[PDB]
């Protein structure tokens, strides 16, 4: 019954209590704010290909 | 309206300057699943705040109910409270 004195706990039950979470990256900030700024960008730059400037605010001719 | 609710997920506060492994480790494996949870939240919250794209045809949800209700019988312009300052006229006059 020597293993009876090795610590009960597996080296899996560690590995699964100390890393229970994968970590959130440093970078999927930037690239999912990045996306999301990119159609604030799009829609109201002034310079977009895609403004809404004049879908809201109709140009007088 | 957008830009009302676009204005409160610029107020949100920075759970990036957490996400460094002396706060990984010293808090509860229940509540730092809550606080990723917390910040894949905000990026569904920002995403869709600003789908500006999607706001052209929202306008037309609006648009042919309100049509039809200008396509009226009696006028284009009428309304309860003229109609029935106009019925105490034909009510209050003889028959």
């Amino acid at each position: 019954d020597r293993v009876l004195s090795l610590p009960a706990v597996s080296k899996n039950q560690v590995l699964e209590n100390v890393f229970h979470t994968a970590p959130k990256a440093p970078v999927e900030h930037l690239e999912k704010m990045v996306s999301a700024n990119s159609k604030v960008y799009d829609a109201l730059n002034l310079q977009s290909k895609r403004v809404l400037i004049w879908q809201v605010k109709p140009a007088l001719f | 309206l957008s830009n009302e609710r676009y204005q409160l997920l610029s107020q949100w506060p920075d759970f990036t300057t957490m996400y460094g492994k002396d706060f990984y480790y010293r808090a509860h494996p229940e509540d730092l699943k809550k606080f990723y949870d917390a910040a894949d939240e905000y990026y569904k919250l920002y995403e869709t705040v600003t789908e500006f794209d999607s706001l052209s045809a929202l306008a037309s949800q609006v648009v042919p109910n309100y049509a039809a209700r200008r396509r009226s019988t009696v006028h284009p312009a009428i309304g309860s409270t003229v109609a029935d300052g106009a019925f105490t006229n034909f009510l209050l006059s003889k028959q």
